[PDB]
Order: structure tokens, then C-alpha cells, then sequence
């Protein structure tokens, strides 16, 4: 085999898996919707009195903290394990450093200069 | 990791740290009771951002990191780095979070309400625990030692206790606390050798020193003929090699290092040495058990694994006491974990299983009525 | 290597003339019929840049296909294609998690043979399986038979 | 002290965002599209929850793979 | 030339700029820190008006041209050098302006105050740049070596400065620098040539016999045996050929150039020797990071191109330290431009890309500000 075709390949992987990355987004957002729609449900305001309105507005002020005080459990989480997250990440930077900088090298002078300076006229494809 | 739902025993002693699940003969993580933080700033751009260091990723380095100790004498100095220990031994060594199961700690005799308040606090508000209960030491390290009388002496590292228990039974006023341990013979190494001539004034040396100790230092069975026989020495002085290389000569400062404890007078304080206060407590103690306290005396506490202690203490005690009974003195092997297989053995009960404290009664009642329930 | 002979191969065959007549340019009475670092040393002062000789003998390194420490023709183009940089601009973290995670899609830590031959398989292209062994080893670094996210981030190397 | 105060901000964090409701200058109509804004708020707020859940998991695979790494280089 | 909004890396070096784009691995353009200046007055009709020449150009002419050094030992003596010579790599050699990609210079440690103000200030007031920075080049170089531990030497063309980094950490108090480099190794050289019998007393020679010590001069593993091995000399001494055609002949003198480094005495100065005084450096430091600072001992700078240092760093080290542990010493290759080489993946970051000083807030805050700012 050559070396052509595993980058082709290895392109082909990556194509491949940003459609797969596009299609688990459309995924979640289906699920956040229908969650959504379980969850939260609609309101039924027609037949309610003065006063009906008032206790489902006090009611729903207090669904809204309700609500409220599980979000921000969830957040106090969210942020615990962003902590442990770039923690545990920079711990592993320190561990796999070593001797892995790369650079790309500078003596490869672009063919473009380098063909005119060779060729002159010739140079007319590459 | 963990398939048995079983608190963990989580012994905080002074000094060192040691975490486990229940049933285990000794404790997995085991690291010093030490926090480092950053002294200086740097302009530097990649190294972990984390602002605060704990156990071995503060041992490894402590020449960068300023050294402060979370816990001195008893009293909790700094809850941050109460948080932190917690907050590490549970994300960072067990991988097990602590609302799964729960968790019986071991705290030190006679210590402050603050502190108790404080840590129950810390484990119910903040980390959302299904059940929580404060133990003494004494009766966990009685019950590894597989009997239900005697005295048993804890030495630590700030703090030292001395604890009464026959026939299974405490005795909550004869517990007396001092503070003499290995933070005061460190220091008393520390001034010595700088007499000899080597002088450091840093933490970092003084963990080494004590560690030095640990590793060498003993108890003397004959403080002055001792003396009198390393004026010229031979064999009584060694040559220790340090971990840096440097090449130290200790003689006769070794033995003379625990001396301390013997005679608090060299610290310049009037309280009276470890074996006089547990002679004083034992006759404060009734007549009736007296006999049976100088049979059943147990010994506990990291400070306790130099060699030569058993025999100091038994000529001693015949000094203090008369000589016509018989005063044996028992010292089971792997004292120091023992506290902590206590703890093993004591979380495997229904019994224990029932007499928890759950997060609601808790929070209805307050935390002083906590205290009013344990006792 | 990769990215070169991709280049290599994407040349014409008019460019590949005008490469194979430059090197005879260049091996113009040399003694091993290839550019060595004398040869290539002597071209980048006609030129007018000067190489160091350690750097010389790490981009002779970074060409050859053989091992013989010298230029040839198979290497020519791969030494004369080299110029644009086609591994660069690596990933966003986030997408170098996202791969790994679609990779490893039974979530267990690991990219396992088999994930990566349903994905070979699944990306169309006829799959042989020297690329499958050759793939599995610049992944799976220690053999073990799975591709760990260092070794993953290790296979991001060569590759956009 | 200063811990206690950082659970008594906790609470207080949740008492800010809640703000006294007045039913008394509004008529029977108002009071209709007035109770559907409280509505979609409930609803807004739900949703962020529900990213920070997919969040959360998403981070837990996130430390899972980053343990791994340390048990491939130790 | 170029299509990236990076910054230009200008190490500005004592004795050789080294000017290039960052991503590059080397400088391209690299030339040494001179001005040329017109001695006489000619009444000669077409030549180049222009009354300073710099770098090659100055190079190429040396005979005409008094020669001036803008770089004295650190402190900079004249500014206009200073104009001319960043005018000159904008204008003439990168053929691109600084007002379109920032700008990432490279100053020594312990440097005055005067020169970074005069530098940051002609570099925002006259010259439009959207972003400056100083960078010490010992993290640079640090960076370069791919590590994280060590103490660096750098010995560039009229200053010394050893640096010590462990795990990271800058040591601001214990950078010692001294005035021990290639110009007192010149001077040494061609007094002692002088002594030979080959008197000069022109810069021109000086530049060359400079050059001369860069290609030949070594440095000794053994002085007095090689001076007594030479008092015969064979193959020892060696016939050079001037680019001019006079042959020189120049035995032990080589490696008793360098020599002069070990041995400050030469030149009458109570300073010590670049060895003793990065030993006593370690003593400086702390007990714990000696030994990683013995096994992380960095080079860098042009002076260290000669052969034989890593070898006379070794026994002298070992004769001053004790040799029970293991002490390596590491020079990665071409470490002369690795320095550089930092600058360039230093400036490819994006969080460095957020470090930078723009123009408005040094307007406003004032060149001392900008002082306290970056340290
Ligand atoms: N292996 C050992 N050898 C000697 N001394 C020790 C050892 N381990 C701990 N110590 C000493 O014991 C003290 C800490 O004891 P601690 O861990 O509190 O005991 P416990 O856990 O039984 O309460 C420290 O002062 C330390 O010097
Ligand atoms: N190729 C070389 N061989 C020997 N000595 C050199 C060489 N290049 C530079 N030097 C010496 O180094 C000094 C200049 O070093 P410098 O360019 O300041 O190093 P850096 O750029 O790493 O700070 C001069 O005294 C010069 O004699
Ligand atoms: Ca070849
Ligand atoms: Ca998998
Ligand atoms: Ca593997
Ligand atoms: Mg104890
Ligand atoms: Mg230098």
C-alpha cells in the first residue's frame, strides 16, 4: 500500500465524522424538545376566575423556583466537574510533555520561489 | 470500584492521614496531614493553575510550596484545608463519591465544639452525605487491641491522650490532653542539631529532620549512664546518609530527643512527662482498677514506633510503683493502623448500621443538638 | 511521510518531468547517483541559502523512504512537494474530544479494532487491510489492541 | 464564618432572583397573558437545566477518558 | 512575504541580532551587533550619502568604518544604534512594516530600567506597533530545551548570567550576572597574542581574531598538563591561515583563552569563576532542588559553541560537589538559536495572544507603569 491512500482514508474519517457529529446534534436537539414538551406543559387559562389566575400565578412562581433551585444544583455541579475537568487535564499536560514540542520545518522553501529560481519559463504547472 | 454499601472509615489523626473502605485490615491512602500553596507568581503559561496542593502532590514538592499544617495542638486552625484533604481523598485517591455510603471518622478526646460543628457542617450543608458520625479514638484502638480494659495512650503528633477504659467503660473526666508530641520533639531535634551546628530554619528540613527521627531516633534505657558512655563514643554515634547526600554524624541526640517527653522542663513548661501524668491519672482513677489498669495498658498513636519504649516505660512505672504486683505492659503489633481497623470492624455492624445520623433529624435539630445526642 | 506522498501522488505528469529533470540537474556528476547532503548542500548555495549539516541529515531523515541517507528521485518529489504544511491547524480540543468519543462509541475509554474497522467500513472507501494493520499500529501505540486518547491524539499527527 | 456565609449566599443566590408578585392592580384579561410570561420563563429555565444535564454527562465521559490517560503514561 | 498576523521574534542579542517571523526554527536574517560609522570625510562625487551603516553592510567594510558596539555589557550605551539597527531589519532585510504583526523582543535578565523604558518607548511613540513585550531569555531558552528543571547559563558576547528554574519557577533573587564573556576572552587572546610577538591594536583585528577563536579556540580538560605537554609542542600547536593570506601560527594559547573564565584572576578581578559562581549559586538555592538542579544544568548562548565545555563543566563540578550522586549535564544541539526557537512557539499561543501590551493603556498608564505591569 502507500501512505496517499491512509491520508485519504484518514480524510474520508474525518468527513464522516462531522456528518455523525451534525447528526447526534439534530439528535439532542430532538430530545431537548420533546423533554421540553414533557416536562413544561401548556397552560389551560380558558374558564379561570380573578382570583383562579392569581393562585395559578402564585403556583407557577412557585414551580419557578422550584425549577430555579434544580438548575442551580445542576450548575454548582456543572462547575465542581469543570474544576475536576481542567485539573485532571493539566495534570496530564505536565505528565505527557517530556520531549513532544514539534515545529514544521523551515529549511522547506516554498516550491513557488524555489521553481521559478530553477526553472525560470519552465516552471508553467507547478 | 466499591460493590458493598459501607461507610468509609476515613481516620484525619494529626500528622497523617488515612482513608479506606470498611473491612480492610489497613488504611489504601495514607499522606501526611500537610497543605502546600504557592509562594510566588509566575509569568509562566501551560503548569496546572490549581491554587492549592495536598498530601503527596505536596510532599514531592515542598521547596516551591509554603508548608502549613491543618491542624495543631487539636484545634482546627484553617477549615480551607479541611475542605481541600476531604475534597481530595474523595476525587482524587477512592473515586467514589460520598453520597453513595457513608462515613464514620475518627476525631481526637477533648476537642473543641467549633471544630466538631464546623466538620459536620462541612459533611452534611456542603457534601450531600446520607449519614454522618464522630468516634474517639480510644475505644476504636481498645477494640483493634481485642480486649475491653486498660489505659491507652495516644500520642499523635501535637497531642497527646492518655484514656482510662475498664470493663469496656470511659471515663470522660479523667481524659487529660497535652500537648506534647512529635511537632515538640521535632522542634527540640531542630534546636539541638543547631547547637551541634548544622542550622535550618525552613519546613521542609523539618519534615526531613522528622523523618530522620522516625527512621533512627529511639528511647534510651538509661538516660545518664547513656550520656556518661557516648562522652566517648564508638558505636553509640552513627553516621546517617541523607536523601540529598549530604553526610550527617548523629550521636548521643538521638536517644536524647524522646528524653522531651520525660522532662517537659527542657521546653521550659511545668507540665510533668507523659509516664508521671499517666502515673497521676491512674490514681485518680479508684484503687479497685488500679491493678487491672498497670495489666491492661495499651499503647497507640504514630509517635509510638520507636524501639525502646515498652522498657522505658515498665522501669519507669516499677520506679513510680511499687514493685510487689505485677505491672505487664501490652503493645499489639501495628498499633498506629490499629485505630483505623477499629473503625473497619466497627462500620460492619446492623447495630452501628442503626445508630447514624441522617441528614434530616440533623438539620431540623441544629448541630448542637447533635452534640447533645452523641453526648 | 503521509502527507508527502499524498502530494507526491497529486503531482502531474509534467511536474513529475520537470522534477525528474531537476534532479538530474542536481546529481549532475555527483558519485552515488542521488542528492546526499554534499549534493544538497551544494544545491542551496547555488540557491543562495545556507543549511546547517545537522538539519541537512534531519531533513534527509524527514524524505527517505529507503535508508540510504540520500535524495532520489521517489524522494525528489516528496523533497520538492513538502512546502505547503497540509497538518495544520490542528483541531479545537472540543473536536479532538468529539472524535475520540464517536470513535469510542460503546463510551468505555478505548478505541477498540473493531470500532475502527466499522468505521473504515462505514466511511465507503474499499477498506485493504494492510491500511486496517498499518492504521491499527500508528494508533495503538503499546499493541495493546486499542487505541487510548493519547495514542489517539498521537494519530492526529499527519492528519487534517 | 466566612463558609457559613458562603451557605447563606447559596440560599440568598436563590432569594434574588425571586421578586414580589402584585395581583392586585391587574384586571381578569391581563392577568391571562401576564400568567403565560411566568409560563415561558419556567419553560427558558428548563431547557438551560437540560443542557447542563447533557453537559454533565458529556464532562463525566470527559473524566472518564482523561483518567484513562493517566493510567497510559504513569 | 508574509500571510500570518504573528509576531516578529528579534533576539536582539549581545554580539549577534537574530531577526525572524514566528513558526520559523531559525533566524533568517543574522548578523552581528555593530555600527559602522564614517571616520573621514571624502570629497568623493556619488557614493551613498548615508552616515550609518549596520550589520553586513558594516561587516563588509571594516577598514573605513570606525567600528562602535551598541552593547556594552548589557547596558546600552547609544540609542541611535538602537534606531538604526531595528529601522534597518524593518526596512531592509523583512521587508515588512511593524505596524501590521506585534512584536516579541527578547532582553537579558537583571537589565536597567532606562533601557526597557527607552526601548518600549521608541518602539509605541515613533515607530507605530500595535503590541510590544519583554521576555527574559532564559525561559525562552528553557522552553527551547523542552524541560521544565534546570539552571541555565547563558553566556552571550559582554555578559553572563546563570538562571535558575526549577519545576517552572523563576528565581528572581538569585540571577547573578556578571561581565565575563567573549569580548574579555578577545581582549585575553590578543594580549596575549601581543605578547607573542603579533601586535595589533585595531578593532578590524579584533573581529578577527574573534572569529578566529569562534572557529579554533577549545577549552582544556587539563590546564598544567596540557601547558607542560605543550612545552613540546607537535601536533598541540597549529598553523593557521589569516583570510588575508599571513600565516599565524598559534599553539597552547587556544585553550587558555576560555581558561580565563575559570580563572577571573587574569584579568585582576576579585569576581569568581563562571563554575564556582554557579556553585555557589546552588548553595543560594535550596537543599531539595539542588541534586534535580544538578541534573538539569542548561547552556545556552553563542560562547558555548566551543568544544569541550560540557566535559570541563563536568570535572570541575564533581571535584567542587561530592561525587556519590549522579550529576549529568544536558546541551541540546544548535542551543545558540534554540532561544529564538522559544520565541517563535511562544508567540503561536492564543492565551499569548492575550499577554500583549497595546498602545492606548501604556499611553495613558506611562512607560513605569508598564514596568510594574509585566513584573
Ligand atoms: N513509622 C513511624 N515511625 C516513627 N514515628 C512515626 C511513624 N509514623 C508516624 N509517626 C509519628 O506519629 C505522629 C503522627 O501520629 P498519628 O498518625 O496521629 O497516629 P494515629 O494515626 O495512630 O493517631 C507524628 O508525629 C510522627 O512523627
Ligand atoms: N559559532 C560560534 N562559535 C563560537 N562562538 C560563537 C559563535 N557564535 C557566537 N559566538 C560567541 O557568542 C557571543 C555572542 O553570543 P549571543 O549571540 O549573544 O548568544 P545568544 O544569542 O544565545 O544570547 C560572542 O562573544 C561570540 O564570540
Ligand atoms: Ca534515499
Ligand atoms: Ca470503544
Ligand atoms: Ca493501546
Ligand atoms: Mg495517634
Ligand atoms: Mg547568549
Amino acid at each position: 500500500i502507500s501512505a496517499s491512500r491512509k491520508l485519504q482514508l484518514k480524510t474520508l474519517l474525518l468527513q464522516i465524522a462531522k456528518q455523525e457529529l451534525e447528526r447526534e446534534a439534530e439528535e439532542r436537539r430532538g430530545e431537548k424538545g420533546r423533554a421540553l414538551s414533557t416536562r413544561c406543559q401548556p397552560l389551560e387559562l380558558a374558564g379561570l376566575g380573578f382570583a383562579e389566575l392569581q393562585d395559578l400565578c402564585r403556583q407557577l412562581h412557585a414551580r419557578v423556583d422550584k425549577v430555579d433551585e434544580e438548575r442551580y444544583d445542576i450548575e454548582a455541579k456543572v462547575t465542581k466537574n469543570i474544576t475536576e475537568i481542567a485539573d485532571l487535564t493539566q495534570k496530564i499536560f505536565d505528565l505527557r510533555g517530556k520531549f513532544k514540542r514539534p515545529t514544521l520545518r523551515r529549511v522547506r522553501i516554498s516550491a513557488d520561489a524555489m521553481m521559478q529560481a530553477l526553472l525560470g519559463a519552465r516552471a508553467k504547472e507547478s | 470500584d466499591e460493590d458493598e454499601t459501607t461507610a468509609l472509615v476515613c481516620d484525619n489523626g494529626s500528622g497523617l492521614v488515612k482513608a479506606g473502605f470498611a473491612g480492610d485490615d489497613a488504611p489504601r491512602a495514607v499522606f501526611p496531614s500537610i497543605v502546600g500553596r504557592p509562594r510566588h507568581q509566575g509569568v509562566m503559561v501551560g503548569m496546572g493553575q490549581k491554587d492549592s496542593y495536598v498530601g503527596d502532590e505536596a510532599q514531592s514538592k515542598r521547596g516551591i510550596l509554603t508548608l502549613k499544617y491543618p491542624i495543631e495542638h487539636g484545634i482546627i486552625t484553617n477549615w480551607d484545608d479541611m475542605e481541600k484533604i476531604w475534597h481530595h481523598t474523595f476525587y482524587n485517591e477512592l473515586r467514589v463519591a460520598p453520597e453513595e455510603h457513608p462515613t464514620l471518622l475518627t476525631e481526637a478526646p477533648l476537642n473543641p465544639k467549633a471544630n466538631r460543628e464546623k466538620m459536620t457542617q462541612i459533611m452534611f450543608e456542603t457534601f450531600n452525605v446520607p449519614a454522618m458520625y464522630v468516634a474517639i479514638q480510644a475505644v476504636l484502638s481498645l477494640y483493634a487491641s481485642g480486649r475491653t480494659t486498660g489505659i491507652v495512650l495516644d500520642s499523635g503528633d501535637g497531642v497527646t491522650h492518655n484514656v482510662p477504659i475498664y470493663e469496656g467503660y470511659a471515663l470522660p473526666h479523667a481524659i487529660m490532653r497535652l500537648d506534647l508530641a512529635g511537632r515538640d520533639l521535632t522542634d527540640y531535634l531542630m534546636k539541638i542539631l543547631t547547637e551541634r551546628g548544622y542550622s535550618f530554619v525552613t519546613t521542609a528540613e523539618r519534615e526531613i529532620v522528622r523523618d530522620i527521627k522516625e527512621k533512627l531516633c529511639y528511647v534510651a534505657l538509661d538516660f545518664e549512664n547513656e550520656m556518661a558512655t557516648a562522652a566517648s563514643s564508638s558505636s553509640l554515634e552513627k553516621s546517617y546518609e541523607l536523601p540529598d547526600g549530604q553526610v550527617i554524624t548523629i550521636g548521643n541526640e538521638r536517644f536524647r530527643c524522646p528524653e522531651t517527653l520525660f522532662q517537659p522542663s527542657f521546653i521550659g513548661m511545668e507540665s510533668a512527662g507523659i509516664h508521671e501524668t499517666t502515673y497521676n491519672s491512674i490514681m485518680k482513677c479508684d484503687i479497685d482498677i488500679r491493678k487491672d489498669l498497670y495489666a491492661n495498658n495499651v499503647m497507640s498513636g504514630g509517635t509510638t514506633m520507636y524501639p525502646g519504649i515498652a522498657d522505658r516505660m515498665q522501669k519507669e512505672i516499677t520506679a513510680l510503683a511499687p514493685s510487689t504486683m505485677k505491672i505487664k505492659i501490652i503493645a499489639p503489633p501495628e498499633r498506629k493502623y490499629s485505630v483505623w481497623i477499629g473503625g473497619s470492624i466497627l462500620a460492619s455492624l446492623s447495630t452501628f448500621q442503626q445508630m447514624w445520623i441522617t441528614k434530616q433529624e440533623y438539620d431540623e435539630a441544629g448541630p448542637s443538638i447533635v452534640h447533645r445526642k452523641c453526648f | 511521510d503521509d502527507i508527502y506522498k499524498a502530494a507526491v501522488e497529486q503531482l502531474t505528469e509534467e511536474q513529475k518531468n520537470e522534477f525528474k529533470a531537476a534532479f538530474d540537474i542536481f546529481v549532475l556528476g555527483a558519485e552515488d547517483g542521488c542528492i546526499s547532503t554534499k549534493e544538497l548542500g551544494k544545491v542551496m548555495r547555488m540557491l543562495g541559502q545556507n543549511p546547517t549539516p545537522e538539519e541537512l541529515q534531519e531533513m534527509i531523515d524527514e524524505v527517505d523512504e529507503d535508508g540510504s541517507g540520500t535524495v532520489d528521485f521517489d524522494e525528489f518529489l516528496v523533497m520538492m512537494v513538502r512546502c505547503m504544511k497540509d497538518d495544520s491547524k490542528g483541531k479545537s480540543e472540543e473536536e479532538l474530544s468529539d472524535l475520540f468519543r464517536m470513535f469510542d462509541k460503546n463510551a468505555d475509554g478505548y478505541i477498540d479494532l473493531d470500532e475502527l474497522k466499522i468505521m473504515l467500513q462505514a466511511t465507503g472507501e474499499t477498506i485493504t487491510e494492510d491500511d486496517i494493520e498499518e492504521l491499527m499500529k500508528d494508533g495503538d501505540k503499546n499493541n495493546d489492541g486499542r487505541i487510548d486518547y493519547d495514542e489517539f491524539l498521537e494519530f492526529m499527527k499527519g492528519v487534517e | 464564618g466566612k463558609r457559613q456565609t458562603e451557605r447563606e449566599k447559596k440560599k440568598k443566590i436563590l432569594a434574588e432572583r425571586r421578586k414580589v408578585l402584585a395581583i392586585d392592580h391587574l384586571n381578569e384579561d391581563q392577568l391571562r397573558e401576564k400568567a403565560k410570561e411566568l409560563w415561558q420563563s419556567i419553560y427558558n429555565l428548563e431547557a438551560e437545566k437540560f443542557d447542563l444535564q447533557e453537559k454533565f454527562k458529556q464532562q463525566k465521559y470527559e473524566i472518564n477518558v482523561l483518567r484513562n490517560r493517566i493510567n497510559d503514561n504513569q
